[PDB]
C-alpha cells in the first residue's frame, strides 16, 4: 500500500496529508512510514472531508497518527505496509526527455527532482545510451551530452534518500520531472533501480 | 589580465608540488631575495655560510649542505642584479619514487614584487612565503544594521577597516502613566524609517564613488528586519542592490557582530574567483548549444586545432592525467606546457576548477581540456 505525504502538522496530535495512491487503508491498524521503517498506528482518517474507517485508493487522505518521532515526519515519505512495504533510493538510471532548457546537459548537471511527494536535490551522474524516436531504438556509445528535444537513459544519485519505485512498477511512484530554476528543463522516468 | 590568471596557476602548482619534495638530512635551501636588495650581498652571506656548515659534523648532511649551497650560488650567477620584483631561489635534492632522486633548482621572479627575506634549509623547501604571493583580492563592503547604531566597513583580502558608523537613539525608553503607545509608533515608526534613510545614505556615501561601486561585494547583517527593511527600500538602491552577495542575520551588531558578518560570509565571497570562470564555460557550452560551433574537445581535436589556425579561447582544467604521444597514468604536465606557451598558438588560455556546476562538468563530461575555436572546423 502507498501513501505519499504531501503535508505534515501538529494540532490534534500528529496530523498527515496526502493522497491514497495503492492499497486500502484501515483506522487504527498500523502502518510503517518511509525511507525509514518508521512504526505508526492511524489515530483517524478524513477522506476528503468527512471521516472514514476504512479508505481505498483515489481519496484525498488527512490521518491523525500515533508514533514515535511526530514532527520528524518530511512531505515525500509514503506511508506504506508493516510488512511488504517500499523499496527506497539513493540511485537509479532513468529515461530522461530534455525539454524547456534550452541549452545543454552533460554529466555531472544537477537540479531538483520531483517525484511523488519527495523533493530532493539531485544529479545526473552519467548519461547512458541516448535513445532515438526512430523504433523506440537504443544508442550504442555514451554521449558526453544531452541537447534539447533529445531523450535519453541516465544515471542519478539523490542527495539523501528517495523513498523509490521504477516507472514500469508503480508509476505514481515514478514519473518524475527535472526542475531547475522555474523551467521544468525535463521529464524523467524511472527504469532501473541501482541497487 | 588572462595572462596573470595563468602566473597565479603556475604559482599554485609550484606551491603545491613542493610540498610532495622532501629531501634528507638539511639540504634544502629556501631563499627569498626581497627587491631592492643586493645580490652580491646575499650571494656573499651564502660564502658565509658555506663557510660555518664547512664544519657540521655530520658527514652525509655536510656533503650535501655545501652542495645546495653552491647549488644555490651557482644560480644566483645567472643574474647580476636583484629583478625589479625580487628573486626567488630553491635548491637541494629530493628522494622520489624507486629510491631515485632529481637535482632541483628553481629561480624565477614573481608575477608581482614579492617583498620579504627568507634563508632557510629544513628538509624541505618553504613556500609559506610564496602564498603570499596568491592574494590578489577585492575590496568587499560590509553593512551592520542593529536597533540602534549602523556600522560601515570593508573586508579586502585580510584587511577589516572600520569605516564609518553612527549610534541612534530610537525613543525605547518608556513611561509609566503619561506616555502613549500612540506615542511609540508616531514617533518611533519613523525614526525606524528615517534612519533605514541614513543608512542607506551613507551606503551610497562610502561605496559608490565616481558614477560607479569601488566595492564589489556587499554583504548585509542586522537585527530582525532591518536588510530586508533597507534591501527592499525606495532610498537604497541603483548598483548596490544588484552587488549583494550574501546576507546574514546577526543578534549582535558594530564591531562585534560586523566580525561574526565576516565569520559567516566566507563563504559566499570564495566565489568571485569562481564567476569568470562560469562565465567562460557558458560561451563554450553555448557554441554546442549551437548548430554553428567554433568549439573542440578532447586532446585530439585541442591539439592541432590550437596548432593551426587558433582557437581564440584554450580552456584546460588545473589538474589534468595527460602529459607530454599523451600519456596519463599508464607507464611535463601537459597544462604546464600550456602555460609556457599557449600565446603563441592563438592568443590566451583560461584554467579552470571542478568546483563549479560547470566546472564539474566540463571535466566531468569533456576531459577537462578543449577549445572555443576561432571559425568553422571541418571534422573526421
Ligand atoms: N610590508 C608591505 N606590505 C605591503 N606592501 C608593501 C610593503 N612594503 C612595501 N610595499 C609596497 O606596496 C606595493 C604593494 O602593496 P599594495 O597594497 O599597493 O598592493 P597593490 O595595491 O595590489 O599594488 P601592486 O599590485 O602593485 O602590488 C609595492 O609596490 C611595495 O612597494
Amino acid at each position: 500500500i502507498r501513501l505519499p505525504i504531501v503535508d505534515k502538522y501538529k494540532d490534534m496530535g500528529t496530523v498527515v496529508l496526502g493522497k491514497l495512491e495503492s492499497g486500502s487503508i484501515c483506522k487504527g491498524q498500523q502502518l510503517v512510514m518511509m525511507p525509514n521503517k518508521h512504526n505508526v498506528e492511524v489515530l483517524g482518517i478524513l477522506s476528503d472531508d468527512v471521516e472514514t474507517d476504512t479508505v481505498a485508493p483515489g481519496e484525498n487522505l488527512k490521518i491523525r497518527l500515533k508514533g514515535i518521532e511526530e514532527e520528524e515526519i518530511l512531505p515525500g515519505f509514503i506511508l506504506c505496509d508493516p510488512n511488504n512495504l517500499c523499496h527506497s533510493g539513493r540511485t537509479f538510471d532513468a529515461q530522461i526527455v530534455i525539454i524547456e532548457h534550452k541549452s545543454i546537459i552533460c554529466p555531472g548537471y544537477n537540479a531538483v527532482l520531483h517525484i511523488h511527494t519527495c523533493i530532493e536535490e539531485v544529479e545526473i551522474t552519467a548519461l547512458i545510451c541516448l535513445v532515438d524516436k526512430k523504433s523506440g531504438e537504443k544508442s550504442k556509445t555514451r554521449p558526453r551530452f544531452v541537447k534539447q528535444d533529445q531523450v535519453c537513459i541516465a544515471r542519478l544519485r539523490t542527495a539523501g534518500t528517495i523513498c523509490l519505485e521504477t516507472f514500469k512498477d508503480f508509476p505514481q511512484m515514478g514519473r518524475f520531472t527535472l526542475r531547475d530554476e522555474g523551467k521544468t528543463i525535463a521529464i524523467g522516468k524511472v527504469l532501473k533501480l541501482v541497487p | 589580465a588572462a595572462d596573470r590568471n595563468v602566473e597565479i596557476w603556475k604559482i599554485k602548482k609550484l606551491i603545491k608540488s613542493l610540498e610532495a619534495a622532501r629531501g634528507n638530512g638539511t639540504s634544502m635551501i629556501s631563499l627569498i631575495i626581497p627587491p631592492k636588495d643586493q645580490i652580491s650581498r646575499v650571494a656573499k652571506m651564502l660564502a658565509d655560510e658555506f663557510g660555518t656548515a664547512s664544519n657540521i659534523k655530520s658527514r652525509v648532511n655536510r656533503l650535501s649542505v655545501l652542495g645546495a649551497i653552491t647549488s644555490v650560488q651557482q644560480r644566483l650567477k645567472l643574474y647580476n642584479k636583484v629583478p625589479p620584483n625580487g628573486l626567488v631561489v630553491y635548491c637541494g635534492t629530493i628522494v622520489t619514487e624507486e629510491g631515485k632522486e632529481k637535482k632541483v633548482n628553481i629561480d624565477f621572479e614573481p608575477f608581482k614584487p614579492i617583498n620579504t627575506s627568507l634563508y632557510l634549509c629544513d628538509n624541505k623547501f618553504h613556500t609559506e612565503a610564496l602564498t603570499a604571493l596568491l592574494s590578489d583580492d577585492s575590496k568587499f563592503g560590509f553593512i551592520v544594521i542593529d536597533g540602534s547604531g549602523a556600522l560601515f566597513g570593508t573586508l579586502q583580502g585580510n584587511t577589516r577597516e572600520v569605516l564609518h558608523k553612527f549610534t541612534v537613539d530610537l525613543p525605547k525608553k518608556h513611561g509609566r502613566g503619561g506616555q502613549s503607545a500612540l506615542r511609540f509608533a508616531r514617533l518611533r515608526m519613523e525614526k525606524r524609517h528615517n534612519y533605514v534613510r541614513k543608512v542607506a545614505e551613507t551606503a551610497v556615501q562610502l561605496f559608490i564613488s565616481g558614477d560607479k561601486v569601488n566595492v564589489a561585494g556587499l554583504v548585509l547583517a542586522g537585527s530582525a528586519d532591518f536588510k530586508t527593511e533597507l534591501s527592499q527600500s525606495d532610498m537604497f538602491d541603483q548598483r548596490l542592490q544588484s552587488k549583494v552577495l550574501k546576507l546574514v542575520d546577526i543578534s549582535y551588531g558594530g564591531e562585534n557582530g560586523f566580525n561574526q558578518a565576516i565569520e559567516l560570509s566566507t563563504e559566499v565571497l570564495s566565489n568571485v574567483k569562481f564567476i569568470q570562470e562560469k562565465k567562460l564555460i557558458g560561451r563554450y557550452f553555448d557554441e554546442i548549444s549551437q548548430d554553428t560551433g567554433k568549439y573542440c574537445f578532447g586532446v585530439e581535436d585541442t591539439l592541432k586545432a590550437l596548432e593551426m589556425g587558433a582557437v581564440e579561447i584554450l580552456i584546460v582544467y588545473e589538474n589534468l592525467d595527460i602529459m607530454r604521444l599523451y600519456l596519463t597514468p599508464e607507464q611535463m604536465p601537459l597544462l604546464e606546457w600550456f602555460a609556457n606557451n599557449y600565446k603563441k598558438f592563438g592568443a590566451t588560455l583560461e584554467i579552470v576548477t571542478d568546483k563549479s556546476q560547470e566546472g564539474s562538468q566540463f571535466v566531468k563530461g569533456f576531459g577537462g581540456i578543449g577549445g572555443i575555436l576561432r571559425y568553422r572546423v571541418d571534422f573526421q
